[PDB]
Formats: structure tokens, C-alpha cells, sequence
RNA sequence: AGAUACCGUCGUAGUUCCGACCAUAAACGAUGCCGACCGGCGAUGCGGCGGCGUUAUUCCCAUGACCCGCCGGGCAGCUUCCGGGAAACCAAAGUCUUUGGGUUCCGGGGGGAGUAUGGUUGCAAAGCUGAAACUUAAAGGAAUUGACGGAAGGGCACCACC
RNA sequence: UAAAGUUGCUGCAGUUAAAAAGCUCGUAGUUGGAUCU
């Protein structure tokens, strides 16, 4: 069956971006998907998206600015400490100049740079560059 | 595919332990039959008494009498 | 002397196209090696990577041809790789030098960490593939040098890359596939979209459009 | 290597197909693998048509037809020259010859 | 066998292409002009070229020639090809059109045209070929 | 097609789609009031009814069960709601 | 030799060993 | 058109399109041509939206006009049905025609005699003229094609939806493209009909004329 | 493409596809740069200006160059509506 | 030549049914299962929905057989520079160095060897589990060009025939 | 020990190179849809 709806969302975005499409339909939606999309959008990787409100579970239409090289999930959500963040971001990111690791944190869902700014660790949700 | 779960450490460790025995080098090193069958008994060198001198014919592409000794 | 046979060759010969990067901007095929001689001929250095005897079984014996692999490039961000098969070795080397000149691609160089000075390494992790051979280039710190096998090291030094980490998978004993995978990885440096390249592309007039009058009046 | 995408038969979506016997050698060949021919002919050959027609006690009697169903195993098909080896690309052509 | 070789055929092609004006329908004049205008070291080869030249000229007399093209006659080819019918075949006072294209034109702001005449649609949708 | 507007599909396209694959799922069924020539009240019948619906004031049958939509009897006027 | 016949010969050897071993 | 009153389609153009059978597509529809059709008839023929046809024709004319050398535009036709139309378009507009066989390597092989380096390519049928389309992908050559309902759109950058089967329709569309190109350049005006009637572009099929004569 | 001081250090700045915003590589010989002539609003004649659309070879290979160029022209006002 | 074979005439067990064992097959799509996403096209089977018209339809609607579409689940096919792969090929064998959806089984150069031994199941045949000593530089996959074929199809030759 | 991404958690393979149990059920194990400022 379907576990990790965030994995499905990120893989659908990845495949739509590879196909060159300007919009992708993501279903089901969830809070974690919305926060991940907001993290991706604050860095200009996707652009505005819309939540279609069914009465069962969300749908999302994400507009796709052709900037996303790759958005992926890390399963399982390994717990990550601050001292171990550099190793994760050296394994997952193409450069030290761009690309973000998303972590769920007691302070919210946010990228690794802002996690460093808040001096906090968490669980790795995924990455995008 | 392989299991990717936060609580699969036992399965991963046991699978690696079992599948290491399918490696020739590992099984030879860790099984003990090779050390029992090794004439030196794990030593780098060994002393012996020359029983006789023998000549071994080189394998088919080559032709020579390699001078060995039975010790 | 050089008499061009194409519009691009004529435009280059007549000092109408300023740099090789104006040709690269429009992804125009380069079919005359004299253009590359015109632009980078004063700095191009070629190395023969391998002479490889290939054989075709015939009714009476084995026909033998020689395949020359030649890497060319100035050590300042251009590199090419050419393979030529010929009856004689010298002809193969000459043809492979020509083909390497014709395949010269621009190389993008970046920074590992802080951006003091000129770029020294690959802008990001890139991967080239050729027949089971996978070559991955990873940005390396300043002064690292090229941590690579000799063939990718030759190609990367000829590309002006100072520091690099390299990972190779597959049958790298196939020198041709190794060289082509390294060339492909180096080529992918300028095709990789980075956030510094997000600014909207402002189009300029093509060489075939800017100097149409010169071509017609000639 | 795998020569044919259909494995040389027509067995898709089922496990077993009842065999039949080659009409030439009696080899057991699966029914959807056997090469089937429907021979439509006359009990009286073309040369003999006139003699039987003029020996008939009827007028416009029309000769009866013979209906033969032949099943050939692949070896017998190839020997009898009803199918032939074809190039790697001509093998894909399932169009019957125009006849 | 009397098949012409690519040497004879190619030389005759070049002779027709380059020296059309002098070349005529007679074989002997073709032989003389081919001797005069080209260095043909063999009398037999001269004669083979002249024979193919004559046959090619008869071929142009038939009309178009597939294997050669001369611009000196291509200009007059285009001169003849400028044929303009007195009444355009596209100017028909009555144009039969189907109801669906009638609806399309009505949605195209051309429903007030006067040359259009609606046609009876086919009563069945049997347009496919019987499969098998 | 690339730039296919996934937020506002055509109503024809949404009617073409499977009821569950629509942007917001909606049933293909409806409730319809059947009025009989010899009745004083209107009976609500599901378009895809599975039961044999008798007349609300008689023994006349209204609809028959079927693999899909219920088959209405001939002689009773059905009008769709909403 | 053919793998099927090699297996058959191996089984014959196994039968002989089984019967002989008392 | 650009929502411009001067560039909008006029009635006489519509009558020409209807007489030529331009709006008559085919029985098959390409999935990339669905945006150019109107509806399928009861006989299984797709009707081609003539407004979109005019829009694509004007877009192709705008593409052709933005080529400073007229000879840099190459007009191809392999089928004899569009050969005369291509020749007349080349004569009127200054384009370079390739009527008949297209030799492979005409764009990619610089040793050949017929080697040429067009800046724009206009072909009649993408299916029949597939070789120039495939070679235009080696030399950065944008392509304009007169595409039917079933025409593939690979390597086709501006497709003009039209009947490219009947001689009347293809001749008319080459005539329209020439007229629009000349009008856009400045030669010939838009306030008077073109002196050339479209019949100068039609494939004749000499048998019909000879039996008529 | 910038360093710490601020000077631009790239050899050149490659074009991007007008339909996908992906970089058109220097060896993408299937990619095109269509020039679309602009027209005076009153006369309908080529006014010397043009709109430029760069399409990568990947889009042209999948058959999407047609619709991509049509969308680009429609956004620029060159192509009308309906 | 020998045939203990191929071929022929017979012909036991068996092949058939019942009960009880056996649990193995190139038991094959040589492709685990569940889920998501990623092209086009025409078919076909089942169910449903809509629609000109034809036909069986006897004052009619139904419904049945067709015809034209649509939807869902199937068995498949064609096409594609989706992408992948050593390639053959695969719309999955794709979404893999831009490497993490979940999970089970399972391989680690070729032999020795599925052998020995121990255990266990079986009336037996055998099944499951299953080594090592020793030996060896290759074995193997895909494709290419030759050579060959007691493979097929064409062509030439009064040193072939007619 | 690295080289060995030839033990692969990172990070390997299983169509044909070695390899997916004949096929289902099924306990433990592992993994489990949206949703609550």
C-alpha cells in the first residue's frame, strides 16, 4: 500500500519536472507536504501552489518553475544532530553553494541552514536542489 | 529490495552476518578448515628435512623441468 | 591558407565572430577545425591517450586498423576528445586531433567553499556515463589537486580544472569509455542549472542573423 | 538470447494449452504453437476434372471439396517448406503472405 | 550486352548539361561537336558518348529528363509552367459544406456568407474497414 | 502538452473522467422523483437503485434492478433533482 | 556429459552407496 | 494576427479555404493536433479550426519575414502534389526550393554539391518530408510544416493545420503563405486582392488537363 | 557566476529554453532560436522588431515545440485568442 | 563396420477411475508482492454510461445482434530519442552516483558439487537442509566480422546441364 | 587494512552473465493514509 505520502509527492514533482510540465497534481496532500512545498517555494524552486480541498484529503496543484534539478525524500526519517548535519549535506547535496536538506524540527519544518541558525537538529525529511 | 526501517538493524546485521559466509575469502579465513589444512599451520615459513629431489614438468604451454624437493 | 566551406567558417575567418563562446551560445555545430585553430590555436595542447589495434576477421587473415584517442584542450576551460580509426597510426592520430578539436566544449569551473579568486573546481557534483563506465566529479577544496585515475586526470587537467574528486564505476579498463564518460561529465558542467543561472536569458542576435549582410554580399 | 517476444507460441494469459499431434510425424506439439494449415481443395484434381465432368450422370453437378486441417510441428513445418527462416527484422512480420 | 558505362553516360550528361546549344538530334553532328568541344582520346569512346548524347536529346524531346537538369532550358520550363486558368477553380458560386463546418463557421463569425450550401449528413457511421 | 491547466479543467473533461479521478470526486448518480398516473404523491428513486421499488400508494412497480442504472417502468414520469 | 544424465549417474552411485553401506 | 483588425481573416479567404477543402482533416487525429481541430464529423473526418489555421499561417509568415536573406528560407516538397506550389512560393518570396528528392546529408554533409545551410525550413508534409525535418535537428534549423490531423509534430516548430493531401488545399496554403509573407514585408498591399490566383500553385496532374484539352 | 569581490567569472552565460527554463547546452544542435517578426498595429507590416524564442532539442524531439512556441507567441500578443 | 538407437511388428509396468503417499519440472514472463508517478495508437474480453442509424423488433417501449464514442478492471499488440541497459532488449527491466516508498526470498570467479556428511520427511524412489580438502585463469553474458552447415532462398557457368 | 560499490547502512546485484521460493495463506518481525492553533 501507500506509506510516506511525502515520498509520492516528491517523486511526482520530480517526474513532472523531468517531463518539463508546468504543473503537477499531488494527491493526497498533508501538513508535511505543505510545509515541504513552502520550504521549496521560499527558495524559489517551485513557485505558487494551490490546495484543492476535497472533503476526504487534500489535493495540490504545484506550478513548476523549471529550476528543480531534484527533490527527494529520505526514508526512514533518520534523527540528525547538528554535528552530524555536515555529513548528511555532503552526501546529499551537489554543492556547498546551493541545495537544501529539509529537517522536521521542534521549531518547525525547515532547511538545514535555518536549522543551523536556530541551533537545532531534528529528523531528515528530504532534500532539493 | 532491501529493508529501510528505523528498527531493521537486527535484520540488516543478521543478513550481513549470513551473507558474509558466501564470500570465499571470509569463509576461508573464519571457518578453520583452511588453517587445519595449511601445512605451515598459519606460519609464514617452516623448516623441513629434504626427503628427495624431484623434477616437475611445467604446464602444457611451457616445457621445462622445475627442480623441486620433497621435504 | 584556410578557405572556409560553411557560413560559420566564413564569419569566423572575416573576424565577425568575436569568441568561441558566441558559437557556444547558439549551440552551433563546428565542422571546421580551423575555427578552433583561429580561437584557441595558440594554447591548445593535445595528448594521445591510447592507440588501440582493432581487428576485423576476413577470409584471409585479420584486417587491422588503429584507433587513436586524442584529448585536446587549453588549460583554461576548454577541452575536447576525439577518436579516429585508420589504416595507419599517423593518419589516425591526425584525424583524432582534428576530431578532438571539433568536439571542444566549454568547461564551467566553480568554488568549493568561499569564492576568493578564480574558480578552481567543478561547480557541483556531475556525472558522465559511457557504456557501463560512470565518472563522477565532486568539487574539491583549494590545493587538493585532481584525485582521479590517470585518464580522467589528463582530461580534467586539460580542461583547466585544478581541484577535483573523482569516483569511477564500471569497466574503466575500457580507456575509450572512461575518456568519453569523463568528457561527458566535464561537458555537463555548463548544462547544469544552478541558482546563479536563474536570471532570465536575454537573447542576442545570432551570428547568422547579425552578419547576414556580409554573407549575402560576399 | 531470447529469440521471440512471444516465445514462438501464442500462450499469453494462461498456463497450459492442450497438445495436438503433428499430421506428419505425430509429435506432441502445443496447440497454439503448432503451425496450422487449412487446405481447401477438390477431391478431383484439376487434370481429372474434365473426365469426371464428362462421365457425370448429372449436369452442373459441381465437384465436392475436400477440407483438410493440418497441424505441423516446427521441424516438420520447416522441412515441408511451409514456413521459412526469416531475418531478425522480417521475423516480426505477422502479416500472412498475400497468396 | 549494350549497356552504357558510367563513363560514357557521365560524359554525355556533362556534354548535354554544358554544351546543349550546339548539340542536335543527328548522331553525326553530335560526334563532331563532341570531338571539337572535348578531348576524347578514343574514336569508339567518342561514338559511344555521341550515341548516348543522341538518345538523351530524344529523351528531352519526350519532355522532362530525370537524370539531368539544364538551367538554360529550366528558365523556359518555368516560362511554360506559368499557366493561369481564366476562371479560378477556387471561385465556385456554390460551395457544398457539411452542417458541422457550418456550425464552425457560424462560431467563426462567418455564418452570414451566401455561397455556402448545407449538405445532407450520412445516415450511418460505417467508415471503418471491416477488421480481419 | 506540458502546460495543461490542472486547476480548472473543462467541464466536458471532468464529465469524461472517472468519478473518482475527477479533481473533486462527484457521483455519476442522481435522485429522481417519479410520479405515477394513479398516484397523489411523488416518490424519490435512486438512479442506480438495487431494490424493486413499488408504487408508494399502489402495487405498481417503479424501477427494476440492473447492473447499472435502474430500469424505470414505462408510464411513470421521472424528473431529476438538482 | 548432459546434465540430466550426469544427475542420473550420480543417483545411481547414490543407490549403490546406499545399498552397500550396512 | 495579434488581435489586429488588419490581420484578421476575411470572407474571401474563408471561401477559398472551404472551396479547397482546407478544413477537411482526416480520419486519424494526432494527439498533438487536437488543439487545432473543431469536431469530428459523422463520417469520421476531423474538421480543422480555420481560425487556428489562420493564426498558425500568420505565425509562420512572421517567422519567415524575420529572415533578412530571402534565400536563407528553404521550402521543401517531396510529393509532386506540393512541388509546383513550393516552386511558385520560392519564385514569389525569394526562398530556395527543393522540389522532388531530398538527398540525405544536404544539411549535415558539407562535401555534397547540394549542401546548403538554411536559416528556416518550410515543408509541405512532415510525414513525407521527414528527412529534411530530421536533418534540421543537426544544424539548429527551425521548421514550419503544413500538418494534417494525423501529422506527427516531431521537429516541427510551427505547424499550420490544414489538408495537405488534396492538391487544391496545399497549393492554396502555399499561395496564402506567399501572400502573407509579401504583405508583411511591404511588397503588395493588403487593401487590394493579390493579382495571382491560387491556381498558379496547384498540382495539375497532366492527365486531367490533357483529357480536358 | 559571481565571486566574493563581485566580478563575473563564467566563460559565458548559456541560453535557457523558453519553454522549460533548462539550460540549452553548447552541443545541443537540435535546439533552435526562432525569430518571429513583429508587425505595426495599423499597417500590418514588418516593423523591424522581433520576438526571440529559444527551444531546446528535447522539446522539439517530443513534438512539444509547436505548442510551446504557440504559448510563447500567445503570451507575447503575437497570436490572438480563440 | 558395430546399433545395445533412430525405423517396423508386437508388447509388460504404466497410461484410465477410487483411496493413500510422493512434492519435484525449462513448475518460465528463465522477470517476488503492495503502492505512486511517467508518452502515443489501434484493437480485444468483461461491466457500466451516452448516441445518428440498420436489423430481430407485429397496435409499443424494451431488450438481443450490429455501428459510433466514453469510463473502469483485464489478456495482449504496435510506435516513440520517457528513460534505462553490456547489449539483446524493456513503457518497464524507467523514475539509480541527481544513488532512501514498504517488504519477503535470494547471488558473490569457474569447478569439486547440490557432491560427502549430519539432521529431517518418505513404503520406496527420493525430497529439504548442505560442506570441505583439493583444483583452476578464466568460465560466462550480449553483440560484431569471418569460416563453416548433411539450413533456406536467389544468380552464373557447354572447364554445368539440356 | 585500503584498493573492495568483489558483503554494498551510506552503497552492489537477481530477464539472458551467479541469482525471485512452483503457488497461495499465514504468526512473530518490519512498515503502515488525511486529520486536532
Amino acid at each position: 500500500v501507500r506509506m510516506n505520502v511525502l515520498a509520492d509527492a516528491l517523486k511526482s514533482i520530480n517526474n513532472a519536472e523531468k517531463r518539463g510540465k508546468r504543473q503537477v497534481l499531488i494527491r493526497p496532500c498533508s501538513k508535511v507536504i505543505v510545509r515541504f512545498l513552502t520550504v521549496m517555494m521560499k527558495h524559489g524552486y517551485i513557485g505558487e501552489f494551490e490546495i484543492i480541498d476535497d472533503h476526504r484529503a487534500g489535493k495540490i496543484v504545484v506550478n513548476l518553475t523549471g529550476r528543480l534539478n531534484k527533490c527527494g525524500v529520505i526514508s526512514p526519517r533518520f534523527d540528525v544532530q547538528l554535528k552530524d548535519l555536515e555529513k548528511w549535506q555532503n552526501n546529499l547535496l551537489p554543492s556547498r553553494q546551493f541545495g537544501f536538506i529539509v529537517l522536521t524540527t521542534s521549531a518547525g519544518i525547515m532547511d538545514h541552514e535555518e536549522a543551523r541558525r536556530k541551533h537545532t537538529g531534528g529528523k531528515i525529511l528530504g532534500f532539493f536542489f | 529490495g532491501k529493508c529501510r526501517g528505523l528498527r531493521t538493524a537486527r535484520k540488516l546485521r543478521s543478513h550481513r552476518r549470513d551473507q558474509k559466509w558466501h564470500d570465499k575469502q571470509y569463509k576461508k579465513a573464519h571457518l578453520g578448515t583452511a588453517l587445519k589444512a595449511n601445512p605451515f599451520g598459519g606460519a609464514s615459513h617452516a623448516k623441513g628435512i629434504v626427503l628427495e629431489k624431484v623434477g616437475v614438468e611445467a604446464k602444457q604451454p611451457n616445457s621445462a623441468i622445475r627442480k623441486c624437493v620433497r621435504v | 591558407e584556410w578557405m572556409p566551406v560553411t557560413k560559420l567558417g566564413r564569419l569566423v575567418k572575416d573576424m565577425k565572430i568575436k569568441s568561441l563562446e558566441e558559437i557556444y551560445l547558439f549551440s552551433l555545430p563546428i565542422k571546421e577545425s580551423e575555427i578552433i585553430d583561429f580561437f584557441l590555436g595558440a594554447s591548445l595542447k593535445d595528448e594521445v591517450l591510447k592507440i588501440m589495434p582493432v581487428q576485423k576477421q576476413t577470409r584471409a587473415g585479420q584486417r587491422t586498423r588503429f584507433k587513436a584517442f586524442v584529448a585536446i584542450g587549453d588549460y583554461n576551460g576548454h577541452v575536447g576528445l576525439g577518436v579516429k580509426c585508420s589504416k595507419e597510426v599517423a593518419t589516425a592520430i591526425r584525424g583524432a586531433i582534428i576530431l578532438a578539436k571539433l568536439s571542444i566544449v566549454p568547461v564551467r569551473r566553480g568554488y568549493w567553499g568561499n569564492k576568493i579568486g578564480k574558480p578552481h573546481t567543478v561547480p557541483c557534483k556531475v556525472t558522465g556515463r559511457c557504456g557501463s563506465v560512470l565518472v563522477r566529479l565532486i568539487p574539491a577544496p583549494r590545493g587538493t589537486g585532481i584525485v582521479s585515475a590517470p585518464v580522467p586526470k589528463k582530461l580534467l587537467m586539460m580542461a583547466g580544472i585544478d581541484d577535483c574528486y573523482t569516483s569511477a564505476r564500471g569497466c574503466t579498463a575500457t580507456l575509450g569509455n572512461f575518456a568519453k564518460a569523463t568528457f561527458d561529465a566535464i561537458s555537463k558542467t555548463y548544462s547544469y542549472l544552478t541558482p546563479d543561472l536563474w536570471k532570465e536569458t536575454v537573447f542576442t542576435k545570432s551570428p547568422y542573423q547579425e552578419f547576414t549582410d556580409h554573407l549575402v554580399k560576399t | 538470447t531470447k529469440k521471440r517476444r512471444n516465445n514462438g507460441r501464442a500462450k499469453k494469459g494462461r498456463g497450459h494449452v492442450q497438445p495436438i499431434r503433428c499430421t506428419n510425424c505425430a509429435r506432441c506439439v502445443p496447440k497454439d504453437k503448432a503451425i496450422k494449415k487449412f487446405v481447401i481443395r477438390n477431391i478431383v484434381e484439376a487434370a481429372a476434372v474434365r473426365d469426371i465432368s464428362e462421365a457425370s450422370v448429372f449436369d452442373a453437378y459441381v465437384l465436392p471439396k475436400l477440407y483438410v486441417k493440418l497441424h505441423y510441428c516446427v521441424s516438420c513445418v520447416i522441412h515441408s517448406k511451409v514456413v521459412r527462416n526469416r531475418s531478425r527484422e522480417a521475423r516480426k512480420d505477422r502479416t500472412p503472405p498475400p497468396r | 550486352g549494350r549497356v552504357r558505362t558510367k563513363t560514357v553516360k557521365k560524359a554525355a550528361r556533362v556534354i548535354i548539361e554544358k554544351y546543349y546549344t550546339r548539340l542536335g538530334n543527328d548522331f553525326h553532328t553530335n560526334k563532331r561537336v563532341c570531338e571539337e568541344i572535348a578531348i576524347i582520346p578514343s574514336k569508339k569512346l567518342r561514338n559511344k558518348i555521341a550515341g548516348y548524347v543522341t538518345h538523351l536529346m530524344k529523351r528531352i524531346q519526350r519532355g522532362p529528363v530525370r537524370g539531368i537538369s539544364i538551367k538554360l532550358q529550366e528558365e523556359e520550363r518555368e516560362r511554360r509552367d506559368n499557366y493561369v486558368p481564366e476562371v479560378s477553380a477556387l471561385d465556385q458560386e456554390i460551395i457544398e459544406v457539411d452542417p458541422d463546418t457550418k456550425e464552425m463557421l457560424k462560431l467563426l463569425d462567418f455564418g452570414s456568407l451566401s455561397n455556402l450550401q448545407v449538405t445532407q449528413p450520412t445516415v450511418g457511421m460505417n467508415f471503418k474497414t471491416p477488421r480481419g | 502538452p506540458l502546460a495543461k491547466d490542472l486547476l480548472h479543467p473543462s467541464p466536458e473533461e471532468e464529465k469524461r473522467k472517472h468519478k473518482k479521478k475527477r479533481l473533486v470526486q462527484s457521483p455519476n448518480s442522481y435522485f429522481m422523483d417519479v410520479k405515477c398516473p394513479g398516484c397523489y404523491k411523488i416518490t424519490t428513486v435512486f438512479s442506480h437503485a438495487q431494490t424493486v421499488v413499488l408504487c408508494v400508494g399502489c402495487s405498481t412497480v417503479l424501477c427494476q434492478p440492473t447492473g447499472g442504472k435502474a430500469r424505470l417502468t414505462e408510464g411513470c414520469s421521472f424528473r431529476r433533482k438538482q | 556429459m548432459r546434465a540430466k544424465w550426469r544427475k542420473k549417474r550420480m543417483r545411481r552411485l547414490k543407490r549403490k552407496r546406499r545399498k552397500m553401506r550396512q | 494576427s495579434g488581435a489586429l483588425d488588419v490581420l484578421q481573416m476575411k470572407e474571401e479567404d474563408v471561401l477559398k479555404f472551404l472551396a479547397a477543402g482546407t478544413h477537411l482533416g482526416g480520419t486519424n487525429l494526432d494527439f498533438q493536433m487536437e488543439q487545432y481541430i473543431y469536431k469530428r464529423k459523422s463520417d469520421g473526418i476531423y474538421i480543422i479550426n480555420l481560425k487556428r489555421t489562420w493564426e498558425k499561417l500568420l505565425l509562420a509568415a512572421r517567422a519567415i519575414v524575420a529572415i533578412e536573406n530571402p534565400a536563407d528560407v528553404s521550402v521543401i516538397s517531396s510529393r509532386n502534389t506540393g512541388q509546383r506550389a513550393v516552386l511558385k512560393f520560392a519564385a514569389a518570396t525569394g526562398a530556395t526550393p527543393i522540389a522532388g528528392r531530398f538527398t540525405p546529408g544536404t544539411f549535415t554533409n558539407q562535401i555534397q554539391a547540394a549542401f546548403r545551410e538554411p536559416r528556416l525550413l518550410v515543408v509541405t508534409d512532415p510525414r513525407a518530408d521527414h528527412q529534411p525535418l530530421t536533418e534540421a535537428s543537426y544544424v539548429n534549423l527551425p521548421t514550419i510544416a503544413l500538418c494534417n490531423t494525423d501529422s506527427p509534430l516531431r521537429y516541427v516548430d510551427i505547424a499550420i493545420p490544414c489538408n495537405n493531401k488534396g492538391a487544391h488545399s496545399v497549393g492554396l496554403m502555399w499561395w496564402m503563405l506567399a501572400r502573407e509573407v509579401l504583405r508583411m514585408r511591404g511588397t503588395i498591399s493588403r487593401e487590394h486582392p493579390w493579382e495571382v490566383m491560387p491556381d498558379l500553385y496547384f498540382y495539375r496532374d497532366p492527365e486531367e488537363i490533357e483529357k480536358e484539352e | 557566476m559571481q565571486n566574493d569581490a563581485g566580478e563575473f567569472v563564467d566563460l559565458y552565460v548559456p541560453r535557457k529554453c523558453s519553454a522549460s527554463n533548462r539550460i540549452i547546452g553548447a552541443k545541443d544542435h537540435a535546439s533552435i532560436q526562432m525569430n518571429v517578426a513583429e508587425v505595426d498595429k495599423v499597417t500590418g507590416r514588418f516593423n523591424g522588431q522581433f520576438k526571440t524564442y529559444a527551444i531546446c532539442g528535447a522539446i522539439r524531439r517530443m513534438g512539444e515545440s509547436d505548442d510551446s512556441i504557440l504559448r510563447l507567441a500567445k503570451a507575447d500578443g503575437i497570436v490572438s485568442k480563440n
